[PDB]
């Protein structure tokens, strides 16, 4: 009985730390599912490759067996274009750089557009500032700018 | 040894769920190298131009 | 095996690449959240009455 | 003559299992992560990737931290020597201490 | 040969109990180097000391 | 008692072990408090108008 009793014990003894070890690894798993629900489904997060791949817009939850089921919804570009770009425009002696965007150009004429879409649009004094002259900058091009 | 064996079988299951346990560790591993390294799908190179 | 398909993008540094579409694209991560609960007596597991 | 602790340690029945992705293939995905980083910017992390000058993509990451690009543009020299020579430090560092 | 198979036993079910605890923090360092490779490399983060 | 320590002495290197893993989670419990509090390089104080 004793023989027994000593090899039943080693048994559960082995049963209850393998329990603790899954149930450490649970809690991991179920903070990080926590954390998720918080930052994914009530509101939206600019980090990389959490919510999912691409850039997030809503998460939803969906229930399951022992866990939870997310469904990311997230934005992709899809189709590029070959162009060319300046860093700035020289026009009268000044150096224009662009306020939220990019310099593009479809080979003879220069735009200004959003980075994530192409909208192209006419380089006027609104969406440009002016700091400095023209003999800084490393790759700055020659153009003329709108005044409205 | 075979003697060994012989009274090493009538302690139950004791090395196959030792070996279970190696076996899911092993696995981990790998898993944990592929999940750190292997993010891009794509295998970029750098142009001559440097 | 094999890493990926070899790649090699058109670096210049006068050359920029802009999209002009998108997709709306839905994906799905699936995380354990509990485990089955349990209860062992040691009086009718070892011994049995 | 010299027995080594890994013979015994094979020889008792302990057994040392290869790792799958071999060393190799960790520098090329190292590389290939290196490559996209320097030559799209945060652009393959989303999806294709967009080919941008690294001085644009340096003035975009300054928009990001809140300053305005034109202290890139008119300070990019002095920023290239900071980065070489910090890049310098680091090999230096990693060279002499080896705690 | 009873003996020296419990004693035997009892040391490499303590190996194999602290191989599985070494690779739980192993396991939650990797986690953590896969987040940094995914926030720091592949984009910029605003997280303070990150 | 000089009879169970020699007794105590054919089991091996259980000791040295437990000792080992005692010794890891102390040091461990001041490295968990050094970087939860000294996050900050230098002592600041507030001035005396409030
Ligand atoms: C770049 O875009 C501009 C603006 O869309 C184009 O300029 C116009 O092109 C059309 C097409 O012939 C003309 O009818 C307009 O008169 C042009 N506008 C001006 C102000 O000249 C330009 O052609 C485009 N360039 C290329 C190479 O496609
Ligand atoms: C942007 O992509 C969408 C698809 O994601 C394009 O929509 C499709 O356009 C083709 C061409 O006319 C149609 O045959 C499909 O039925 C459209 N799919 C829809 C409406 O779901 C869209 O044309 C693209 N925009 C461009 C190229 O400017
Ligand atoms: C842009 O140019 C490169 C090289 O000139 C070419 O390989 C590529 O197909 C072009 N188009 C796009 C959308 O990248
Ligand atoms: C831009 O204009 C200025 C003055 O008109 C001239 O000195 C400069 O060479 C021009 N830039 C280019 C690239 O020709
Ligand atoms: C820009 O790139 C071209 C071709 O790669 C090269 O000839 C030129 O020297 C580069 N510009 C500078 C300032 O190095």
């Amino acid at each position: 009985i004793d023989r027994l009793i000593t090899g039943r014990l080693q048994s559960l003894q082995t049963y209850v730390t393998q329990q603790l070890i899954r149930a450490a690894e649970i809690r991991a798993s179920a903070n990080l599912a926590a954390t998720k629900m918080s930052e994914c489904v009530l509101g939206q997060s600019k980090r990389v490759d959490f919510c999912g791949k691409g850039y997030h817009l809503m998460s939803f939850p969906q229930s399951a067996p022992h866990g939870v089921v997310f469904l990311h919804v997230t934005y992709v570009p899809a189709q590029e274009k070959n162009f060319t770009t300046a860093p700035a425009i020289c026009h009268d002696g000044k150096a224009h750089f662009p306020r939220e965007g990019v310099f593009v150009s479809n080979g003879t004429h220069w735009f200004v557009t959003q980075r994530n879409f192409y909208e192209p649009q006419i380089i006027t004094t609104d969406n440009t500032f002016v700091s400095g002259n023209c003999d800084v900058v490393i790759g700055i091009v020659n153009n003329t700018v709108y005044d409205p | 040894s075979t003697e060994c064996s012989n009274l090493l079988l009538q302690y139950g299951s004791f090395c196959t769920q030792l070996k279970r346990a190696l076996t899911g560790i092993a696995v981990e591993q790998d898993k944990n190298t592929q999940e750190v390294f292997a993010q891009v799908k794509q295998i970029y190179k750098t142009p001559p131009i440097k | 095996m094999s890493l990926g398909a070899e790649n090699s993008v058109a670096y210049s540094n006068n050359s920029i690449a802009i999209p002009t579409n998108f997709t709306i694209s839905v994906t799905t991560e699936i995380l354990p959240v509990s485990m089955t609960k349990t209860s062992v007596d040691c009086t009718m597991y070892i011994c049995g009455d | 003559a010299a027995r080594d602790l890994i013979c015994a340690q094979k020889f008792n029945g302990l057994t040392v299992l290869p790792p799958l992705l071999t060393d190799e293939m960790i520098a090329q995905y190292t590389s290939a992560l290196l490559a996209g980083t320097i030559t799209s910017g945060w652009t393959f992390g989303a999806g294709a990737a967009l080919q941008i000058p690294f001085a644009m993509q340096m003035a975009y990451r300054f928009n990001g931290i809140g300053v305005t690009q034109n202290v890139l543009y008119e300070n990019q020299k002095l920023i290239a020597n900071q980065f070489n020579s910090a890049i310098g430090k680091i090999q230096d560092s990693l060279s002499s201490t080896a705690s």
